């Protein structure tokens, strides 16, 4: 949320000190969630190695 | 019998993860190979097949 610069909001208000927030799950439960995602949402690569002398 | 280890759990055995069906971890079980009585005192000696190695 940017004041000067309007352009590049993501979000409708601005987070302010004294906000309630909360965790999403069960204390101490171990999970497997499931994901979902675009194509651009990560990459991927790998560097050739060269070989020792 | 099958006797239920409750906080340990399976494992896929490739990837090394935790399996989970969705509910709950899948917990670790074994089986009675063979009959086996208690004596006073109230302790129990009992040969299990499968092993959480």
């Amino acid at each position: 949320y940017d004041t000067t610069n309007p352009q590049y909001n993501s979000v409708s208000r601005q987070v302010e000190a004294g906000d309630a927030v909360s965790v999403v799950g069960t204390a101490s439960q171990t999970m497997k969630p499931n994901l979902f995602y675009n194509k651009f949402f990560c990459g991927l690569g790998s560097i050739p190695l060269p070989k020792l002398h | 019998d099958q006797v239920k280890f409750t906080n340990t759990y399976w494992l896929q055995q490739q990837t090394k993860q935790a399996l989970y069906n969705g509910a709950t971890p899948i917990s670790f079980t074994a089986t009675v190979t063979a009959d086996a009585n208690s004596d006073s005192g109230g302790d129990v000696t009992v040969t299990l097949s499968g092993v959480p190695i």
